[PDB]
């Protein structure tokens, strides 16, 4: 289980590794056997989308007293927890655990 | 039912009173055998028992509780109600758990 936290998997989803072909600007008309090392300045843009259903194990206990949740605080603050700021910069304000249900051992 | 009267203990029995028994079958009570808790079955048949109090320990920081620290009430539990006439019986198939070693190298 890698210690950062997260799934181990002998076999992880793949990288997509993406490069944009050269093109060479403008060779010789004499011959010349170098690598081209002329090309003409680009890059690239376009959408990525990635789709990953998850499994849930959804909880069945029979606990009493209230469970402890994850809440965003009611009180009056400059700026909405993540949401974006007067500038457009979007904030995430503190970090997110996943173990707030409770499960005896 | 047992009467008090004057110190004079008078033993008569309720032909109609109920006693409740139900199975943790989900384990969602906090599991309090295994720790050879003396309270089990009389090790010569003959010998009758009284059966031990069933409570459970939760979180608690020194003594006093936390907000994860649960309070399961036993009643919010579908029990069945058996009155002097009634049997109670559920079967149970142990999961495959190794052979214990019972022979000495």
């Amino acid at each position: 289980s890698p210690l950062m936290g997260g799934f181990g998997m002998k076999h992880p989803p793949p990288q997509i590794l993406i490069k944009n072909t050269p093109v060479p600007a403008d060779p010789p008309t004499a011959f010349n056997k170098d690598k081209l090392n002329s090309f003409i300045t680009q890059y690239s843009t376009g959408q990525v989308s990635v789709e990953i259903e998850w499994e849930l194990q959804k909880e069945n206990s029979k606990r009493w007293n209230p469970e402890i949740q994850y809440t965003s605080n009611y009180y009056k603050s400059n700026n909405v927890e993540f949401a974006v700021n007067t500038e457009g910069v979007y904030s995430e304000p503190r970090p997110i655990g996943t173990r707030y249900l409770t499960r005896n051992l | 039912e047992v009467t008090d009267n004057n110190g004079v203990k008078t033993i008569a029995n309720n032909l109609t009173s109920t006693v409740q028994v139900f199975t943790d079958s989900d384990y969602q009570l906090p599991y309090v055998l295994g720790s050879a808790h003396e309270g089990c079955l009389p090790p010569f048949p003959a010998d009758v028992f009284m059966i031990p109090q069933y409570g459970y320990l939760t979180l608690n920081d020194g003594s006093q509780a936390v907000g994860r620290s649960s309070f399961y009430c036993l009643e919010y539990f579908p029990s069945q109600m058996l009155r002097t006439g009634n049997n109670f019986q559920f079967s149970y198939e142990f999961e495959n758990v190794p052979f214990h070693s019972s022979y000495a190298h």
